[PDB]
Formats: structure tokens, C-alpha cells, sequence
């Protein structure tokens, strides 16, 4: 799976998902990358969200649309609402995985619970950041 | 407010320990260029949903990334692609899922985004919309790598 | 205790004008007995999850709504039939779209979310699928209507 | 498109809908009702919702999880987040579409901003209630 989300200089979100699946998954088997709210996921009152893990877990949690919602609703932080998504109710699920998010305000997180993800990010007219593994 | 791209590659067993630097710059300077297309198109007043959809489109054509060239397979050694795009400012979405006959799911996906009404078409029906709205037809064994088969025969 | 049922057969498709008592009636009743075999159901104790796939069941079954027997039809004259299925308690759930051979949709909803490791399957691979676990193929024009088939002439 | 739900004598809640989609329907496109989130959705901690309507608003919306989200961190009642959503978010974005719920407490709601839903309801021991048109 790969993914991108950005905040344009007319303050507009977007976000977009792409995947090959799972390794061995059943024919006909549908993920959470084309599922909107699950692994994609775009509101200007809030946050760009695309997804990467065990599919299943990011449906059935609503990933991509919860962390809007926490932040939305719950008036948590990006960083705050992405770790209550990736470091505990995706693990009390059995879900493995991580997301990229930009809030409307321009702030970034790169959640992960795995041992890698393959990410990179960067402002407009600045040097961009890379990486493989936790920070 | 400054504008910003985040972009990844999929997550999961990425053992540092199997790795050499070397092989981890390789995955570092992909990234790396994608990341700086879409920062030089953001900086260039580009919108936010032409450049996560061209950022996703240069991550489908990369082999190292499990997205069009490069998807792993199925069971059946095929290869199924799914993809969604979604735009913040009208809250439209566009995604396709099953779809083996597209080089670009993401292109897909926006297609359905732009030029119908619906928000998501599977399988056949997707690449019929897709076709004839002057996409090409392809053949699936363009996204197969031996990478990703010899990881299917190890799974089996 | 606060145990409770509740049942649709779909909101827009309804206008006073258009419609006579006795149609309104048939509706009532057919509404009245599925959601009573739901109370009875839980009066009894069984499970939310057996209740609303049985509701649902006999929804599909009742060729007055747009699922399953009754369903409507695609420009092809072809049926297309989604459901899904949840679980309240371990918070998963099943679903399928897209399918043309299985009777009940709900039912094999209820066979993904309990017998795959996935949460949804799509076309002839659920089919396959609901098939492989012992799931009956039924022929596609067993849920063609002429109701549905007059509305579809008429759309066109 | 059809739909039930259901909170049980042990306190789980389900829902389940299921659909032939639309007359004359572009062959492949999936409407809200198999999608988790939009159609169908049920937390033992929040609601059961089953929805029904133009299907696109109802996937871009998130409806079904919109009233969980807006229950659980908005601390709405169901009344209150049903009116939100049916009533306000989703005429705003050209839908039109009702949906059932039935929360952890045992409320239950059948709202729509059609003209009609064919509905149901009723508590265990009780006579149920249909309805058809408005009121
Ligand atoms: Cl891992
Ligand atoms: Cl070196
Ligand atoms: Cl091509
Ligand atoms: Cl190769
Ligand atoms: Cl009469
Ligand atoms: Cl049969
Ligand atoms: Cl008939
Ligand atoms: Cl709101
Ligand atoms: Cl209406
Ligand atoms: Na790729
Ligand atoms: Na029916």
C-alpha cells in the first residue's frame, strides 16, 4: 500500500491510497485503502488521511475517518488523536500498521506500530525528511 | 499557513538487521524524489489533490512499492488493485477496487471522482467506465515482479 | 430489560399520491411480521447478530423490497446485490458486494465475517468463496420481479 | 436497500442492510450499503445504525459512524446526533436518505428527510410500531 496527503497553498486537504492487498489474500478481498474513512480519508475542518496495515482492523476501526473525528469532535490534537488511533485501539483490535495526516493547520504526523514504514514528508520550499524505521 | 506533502510506502516487518545501507538508500532516494515532486508542485500553487494524485501515481509505478507495478499477488498468483482519492474542499471521493486491467488504480479512482457521480465502481464494471473514457486497457502481468512471487511461494 | 428491533425496507422510493391503501397495508403487514419474528427472537434470548441477519433474511426474501428477490435492476438487466453485517460485541464484520449468484447477501455477508479472514469480498471471488464453504449458486433471474423489470423499461 | 438492528438481552448490539441498488445502475458502482461505516455499523459502546438513501452522501459522509462518533466524542444523544446527521449534514450535501439506530441504552430512532421509510420497530414484550410517511 502507498498513500499521499498534502495541504495546498489555498489551504485546501486531499488525500489519496493505492495497494496491490495483502500477500496470499483471497480473491475478491477488499481492504481498507479503497474504503473511504477506512484507509483514505479528506476534510478541510480537519484532516488528509491515507493508511497503511492489516486492512481488516483500519474497516472495522474506521481509521482514517476516526482521527477526524477525535480531532473534530473530541477537539484532540493531530498528534494526540493519532496516537489514541495507531498506539492503542488499533493494537487492542489485533491491527498492525500506521498512517500519514496533515491537519488543515499544516501540522504533520507519520503514526506507525510496526517496525517500519517507508514515509516521507515535507513543507513547501524546504528540505524534505525521510524514513524507514521508528523514530 | 505553509503548504506540506507527506507520502509513504507501506508499513510492516522492515527488518534492520537484514538490511545494508545501501539497500535502504534505495528505498531513501525514492522517496526522497517523490516527496520533492509534489513539495516543487505545491510550491508551484499545484492543488492538494493533483499532487497526492500524481505523488500515489509515481508510488503505483515504482516496483519497490506494493501499489500498481510491484502489487503483490493473490492466492491464484493475480494481481487486484484498489485505490481512493478523496478532495477536503467538496468532500468528493472517487476509489476502484478489484481492478486488474489499469496501470494507475489511482488515475481510476480519480476518473470516477471527476466524471461520474459515484464515489466507488468495482471490477469490470470500474475498467468498462474507465475504458471508455479513454483510459488503456492492460495486461496484469505488467505489475508482477519476481520480488513480491518469490514471496508468494515462500507464504504458500 | 431494553432489548429492541428495528427495521427498514428503504427511504425516497415512496409517494402518498402514487399509491393506493391496499398497497400501503401490503407494506404494513410485511413490515409487521419480520419485525414480530425479530421480538420473538429476542423476547426469546437470541442474539442481536442471529436477529438482524434473520430480519434482514426475510427482507431480502419479501419480493416488495429492493433486496435480494425484488431487487432492482442495473442497466444490463442484471442484478448487483450488496450487504453487510456487524457485530456490536467482538466488532467484526462481514460484507459483500457485487454478487449475482448467492440468494441471500446478508447470509453471505455473515459467512465472510465468520469463516475468512477478511472483512469484505467482492464478486465472482466471493461468490467462489461463499460457494467453497457450502453456500448454494442460484441462477441470476431468480430475483427478477416484473415490478422491478417495468421500473427498469421505464428509467430507460 | 434494507436493514435491521438490534440490542439484545446480554447488552450487544448488531446491524446488518443489504441492497439491489438502483434502477438503471452504472453496472459496478457500490453504494453505502455493504461499506462499513456508511451503510452498516455497530460498537457494543455506542450505537447499531443501518442506513438507506442516495448512497454517495451516505459513503462520503460516513453516515453510520458519523452518529457513533458524534455520540461517543460529541457526547450527543442519538436524538441529537440523528438530527445532526440526517437532518443537517447530509441534506447539505444533496443526500437524501433516512437511517434506523438503536444505542447501548436501548433508544432507538428511525430518522429520514424523505418522504417516506418503511420502518419498524419495537421493544422486546411490547407491540411494535410501522410507519410508512412522515409524523
Ligand atoms: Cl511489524
Ligand atoms: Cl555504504
Ligand atoms: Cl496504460
Ligand atoms: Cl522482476
Ligand atoms: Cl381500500
Ligand atoms: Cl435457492
Ligand atoms: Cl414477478
Ligand atoms: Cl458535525
Ligand atoms: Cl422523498
Ligand atoms: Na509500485
Ligand atoms: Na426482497
Amino acid at each position: 500500500t502507498v498513500g499521499a496527503v498534502a495541504l495546498d497553498l489555498d489551504g485546501n486537504l486531499a488525500a489519496a491510497t493505492s495497494t496491490g492487498g495483502m500477500t496470499n489474500k483471497l480473491p475478491g478481498r477488499v481492504g481498507d485503502s479503497p474504503l473511504v474513512g477506512a484507509g483514505c480519508y479528506a476534510n478541510n475542518a480537519s484532516v488528509a488521511v491515507s493508511c497503511t496495515g492489516t486492512g481488516e482492523v483500519f474497516i472495522r476501526a474506521l481509521a482514517a475517518y476516526d482521527i477526524a473525528a477525535l480531532m473534530d469532535y473530541g477537539g484532540l490534537s493531530l498528534a494526540e488523536a493519532c496516537e489514541r488511533v495507531v498506539m492503542e485501539k488499533l493494537p487492542a483490535l489485533g491491527g498492525s500498521g500506521g498512517l500519514i495526516a496533515i491537519d488543515h493547520e499544516g501540522n504533520v504526523a507519520l503514526p506507525f506500530n510496526t517496525e517500519g514504514m517507508y514515509r516521507a514528508w515535507g513543507y513547501a520550499g524546504d528540505t524534505p525528511t525521510t524514513g524507514i524505521y521508528r523514530e | 499557513g505553509k503548504a506540506v506533502i507527506a507520502i509513504h510506502g507501506g508499513a510492516g516487518a522492515i527488518s534492520r538487521a537484514q538490511m545494508s545501507l545501501q539497500q535502504e538508500l534505495r528505498y531513501i532516494e525514492a522517496l526522497s524524489a517523490i516527496v520533492e515532486t509534489g513539495q516543487k508542485m505545491l510550491e508551484a500553487g499545484e492543488s492538494a489533490l493533483d499532487v497526492v494524485t500524481e505523488a500515489v501515481r509515481l508510488l503505483e509505478e515504482c516496483p519497490l512499492f506494493n501499489a500498481g507495478i510491484g502489487a503483490v499477488f493473490t492466492r491464484d498468483e493475480t494481481h487486484e488493485l484498489d485505490a481512493c482519492v478523496m478532495d477536503g474542499n467538496t468532500l468528493k471521493a472517487g476509489a476502484v477496487a478489484g481492478v486488474s486491467h489499469l496501470r494507475n488504480p489511482v488515475l481510476a479512482a480519480r476518473l470516477v471522482m471527476e466524471q461520474s457521480p459515484h464515489v466507488m465502481m468495482i471490477g469490470e464494471g470500474a475498467e468498462n467506465f474507465a475504458f471508455a473514457r479513454g483510459m488503456e486497457r492492460v495486461s496484469p502481468e505488467i505489475f508482477s515482479t519476481s520480488l513480491r512471487y518469490e514471496q508468494l511461494l515462500a507464504a504458500r
